[PDB]
């Protein structure tokens, strides 16, 4: 992944 | 075997309000509508994420689903290319994304 957001 | 993704964050703070909630859950349920009935999801993001990559479409890129967060994970079992899913809350809000594509 090139950007993974925060849960 | 990757799916390549984006991704939208309807945010809520620590122990939202009742109020907090259903206007997030709303305005997230009306993005995933919209993003099913030919809306840019890229532009979706610009307009409406509060995540850090919103002006850049909340692209994710290409991975493996398991090493997502598992409610990301979970939803995305046999997802298909175009689909939207969500909206899915955590801690930080109501997430939604779309499968750009896979291979």
């Amino acid at each position: 992944w090139e950007y993974i957001p925060n849960v | 075997t990757e799916l390549n993704l984006s991704h939208i964050l309807i945010p809520l703070p620590e122990n939202p309000t009742s109020d907090q909630v259903n206007e997030a859950e709303s305005q997230a349920r009306a993005i995933v509508d919209q993003a099913r009935n030919g809306a840019d999801f890229g532009k979706l993001a610009i307009a409406h994420s509060a995540d850090q990559q919103a002006l850049n479409g909340g692209q994710m890129g290409w991975g493996r689903i398991q090493e997502l967060p598992g409610i990301f994970a979970q939803a995305l079992s046999t997802a298909k290319k175009g689909d939207i899913v969500g909206p899915i809350r955590s801690g930080v809000g109501f997430h939604i994304l779309k499968v750009n594509d896979l291979r």
